[PDB]
């Protein structure tokens, strides 16, 4: 059994209120009253903030708050902020035998923001990689809020598309995107082009950077 | 206030027997009052729960992971320890410990819940693709990077397998502008990641800017110092 | 048997104790005399014995004993540091323990101070770790005082039950009580073989007799007050006492 | 120091008594340290 998370995603405005619902199966988890709320921000450890049913411990905020309803157990925020995106999950103590149960999980997203300008930045591979007999160009995109990013790779006049590799955007801490894209070449290729550079697109715009050998 | 720890990684294998070990710090073990537990999570995917030991000896366990997995406690360091034998491909997953508070039951075995300080986590991954360690280079600041009053410079950490891998500035001196991004999995099956720092361009080779790389799967550590190009 | 934190106390009294069924009964996995050695219980007496039982794991049994620490002896039960009895111990497996865990058997993991000598504590208060106060109610530092042996017959030893019962001797002031048995052996008539006819001890020749006693009289004295006839306590019949051959 | 012996000789005076064999039938041992 699992009590599934009720919503896998959910979306919120900035400032008012969100409210996640978390329904299971029976008494064995509704009827009890001991349900508990996990917090888990992408890469670190979760962390829990209610308890019981419905206590905070020892210092957190004053927003997050839940209650119970038969089935199902809710979480409610009472106003929202851009450091609360996270994953958000439910326990519960069964009788059954897996002892206790996991939610499924919800991702809570704080919708609004201005829309930021990718910032690119390129670099050549290094001398001592040029001694390696290899060559690898890097192209870096960081602060994009939205994140449909894409990226084209150029030689002295030409696109190219063999040998780049694309990480797939990156929340990070300002809750805003970060990338990287890396072009692979033998150093005789490398000196072969007098130029090239990496563009990438974003919501129609594009911004462009390139570097030439020495 | 209290700590945990993991420890005993590396790319283990596949039907082996993988041994992961947690330390605490700030509370002892045998002390009654809460249970030691183990959590597991499969990347992009919910958490599950696999077991507890109290400080007498009583053990529990999932069900679906039943008959594989053993917990046992150390008193003597204060330090709890699985293991979980014949290992297939599906348990590459991040494992956490954590302590459980665990209310009394009534003639029944005790009831637990909300947990309490979650470990650190170590992902733990089972491939046979081996493990290799990185290959460093420094990408120079330059004044293609150099814009007005800043410019850029970094360390390019590429072809490895075992996954955690960490590159630090100046033995962790530098914390602005310093910026780590998600490592790349090429076609060769390997791992690369590239990380950059902003410094002020009056700074091109003023002061020190070295990257400390550490491959903990593997034992290397490598100081390498980024300057501007010849 | 009895939990080990609510332990029984049975107050045995004015009887004929033998404590050698107990001792060779090699039943027992432990037979401890610590006041007085075993082999010499049945030859003394007391005014009262006190037999405490309960039940705990199988490596606890070495805190019933004087001065000792951990939590069956800070807070469950706790011996004086001048016992005087004996403690006796043995294995049940077999009885206590059932498939899917015996959830019966509790003991006391929380107490605000460790017990005075043969204490008992049967309150079920939530205890209270931490400065904060607990009103009642479960949570951190708020903890139900009373965990459970989830006993199981598939355990090693050293966590199999065991039943243990403390006999205790005490000696108050009051005038005596209970003492072991005194054995008993043929009565030899005519010939001067010394005698113990229940207390009165003596030496001579034992002859039967033609003398009636009344019908609670024990022995017959003489003018000048010396012994010379007995009753047997068996039988019953009267034998004259008369003193040994000498000139 | 390792004092303290039991026996079944009770000891008329003036003698001493040195052995070991057991008084185990858990376990004893004529000897405390
Ligand atoms: C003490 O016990 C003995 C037996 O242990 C009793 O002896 C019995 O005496 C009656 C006489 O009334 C005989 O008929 C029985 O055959 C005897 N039994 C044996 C085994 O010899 C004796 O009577 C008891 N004492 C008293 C005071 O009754
Ligand atoms: C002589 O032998 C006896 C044996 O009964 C022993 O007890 C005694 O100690 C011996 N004498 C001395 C002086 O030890």
């Amino acid at each position: 059994q699992s009590a599934l998370t009720q919503p896998a995603s959910v979306s919120g405005s900035p400032g008012q209120s969100i409210t996640i619902s978390c329904t299971g199966t029976s008494s064995d988890v509704g009827g009890y009253n001991y349900v508990s709320w996990y917090q888990q921000h992408p890469g670190k450890a979760p962390k829990l903030m209610i308890y019981d049913v419905s206590n905070r411990p020892s210092g957190v905020s004053n927003r997050f708050s839940g209650s119970k309803s038969g089935n199902t157990a809710s979480l409610t925020i009472s106003g929202l902020q851009a450091e609360d995106e996270a994953d958000y999950y439910c326990s519960s103590y069964t009788s059954s035998s897996t002892l206790v149960v996991f939610g499924g999980g919800t991702k809570l997203t704080v919708l609004g923001q201005p829309k930021a300008a990718p910032s690119v930045t390129l670099f050549p591979p290094s001398s001592e990689e040029l001694q390696a007999n290899k060559a690898t160009l890097v192209c870096l995109i960081s602060d994009f809020y939205p994140g449909a990013v894409t990226v084209a790779w150029k030689a002295d006049s030409s696109p190219v598309k063999a040998g780049v590799e694309t990480t797939t955007p990156s929340k990070q801490s300002n809750n805003k995107y970060a990338a990287s894209s890396y072009l692979s070449l033998t150093p005789e290729q490398w000196k072969s082009h007098r130029s090239y550079s990496c563009q990438v697109t974003h919501e129609g715009s594009t911004v462009e950077k390139t570097v030439a050998p020495t | 206030q209290v700590q945990l720890q993991e420890s005993g990684p590396g790319l283990v294998k596949p039907s082996e027997t993988l041994s992961l070990t947690c330390t605490v710090s700030g509370d002892s073990v045998s002390s009654g009052s809460y249970y030691w537990s183990w959590i597991r999570q499969p990347p992009g995917k919910g958490l599950e729960w696999i077991g507890y030991i109290y400080y007498s000896g009583s053990t529990n366990y999932n069900p679906s992971l039943k008959s594989r997995v053993t917990i046992s406690v150390d008193t003597s360091k204060n330090q709890f320890s699985l293991k979980l034998s014949s290992v297939t491909a599906a348990d590459t997953a991040v494992y956490y410990c954590a302590r459980e508070r665990c209310y009394y039951g009534s003639g029944r075995a005790p009831r637990c819940v909300w947990f309490d300080p979650w470990g650190q986590g170590t992902l733990v991954t089972v491939s046979s693709a081996s493990t290799k360690g990185p290959s460093v280079f420094p990408l120079a600041p330059s004044s293609k990077s150099t814009s007005g009053g800043t410019a850029a410079l970094g360390c390019l950490v590429k072809d490895y397998f075992p996954e955690p891998v960490t590159v630090s500035w100046n033995s962790g001196a530098l914390t602005s502008g310093v910026h780590t991004f998600p490592a790349v999995l090429q076609s060769s099956g390997l791992y690369s990641l590239s990380s950059v720092v902003t410094v002020p361009s009056s700074s091109l080779g003023t002061q020190t800017y070295i990257c400390n790389v550490n491959h903990k799967p593997s034992n290397t550590k490598v100081d390498k110092k980024v300057e501007p190009k010849s | 048997f009895a939990s080990v934190y609510a332990w029984n106390r049975k107050r045995i009294s004015n009887c004929v104790a033998d404590y050698s069924v107990l001792y060779n009964s090699a039943s027992f996995s432990t037979f401890k005399c610590y006041g007085v050695s075993p082999t010499k219980l049945n030859d003394l007496c007391f005014t009262n014995v006190y037999a405490d039982s309960f039940v705990i794991r199988g490596d606890e049994v070495r805190q019933i004993a004087p001065g000792q620490t951990g939590k069956i002896a800070d807070y469950n039960y706790k011996l004086p540091d001048d016992f005087t009895g004996c403690v006796i111990a043995w294995n049940s497996n077999n009885l206590d323990s059932k498939v899917g865990g015996n959830y019966n058997y509790l003991y006391r993991l929380f107490r605000k101070s460790n017990l005075k000598p043969f204490e008992r504590d049967i309150s079920t208060e939530i205890y209270q770790a931490g400065s904060t106060p607990c009103n009642g109610v479960e949570g951190f530092n708020c903890y139900f005082p009373l965990q459970s042996y989830g006993f199981q017959p598939t355990n090693g030893v050293g966590y199999q039950p065991y039943r243990v019962v403390v006999l205790s001797f005490e000696l108050l002031h009051a005038p005596a009580t209970v003492c072991g048995p005194k054995k008993s052996t043929n009565l030899v008539k005519n010939k001067c073989v010394n005698f113990n006819f229940n207390g009165l001890t003596g030496t001579g020749v034992l002859t039967e007799s033609n003398k009636k006693f009344l019908p609670f009289q024990q022995f017959g004295r003489d003018i000048a007050d010396t012994t010379d006839a007995v009753r047997d306590p068996q039988t019953l019949e009267i034998l004259d006492i008369t003193p040994c051959s000498f000139g």
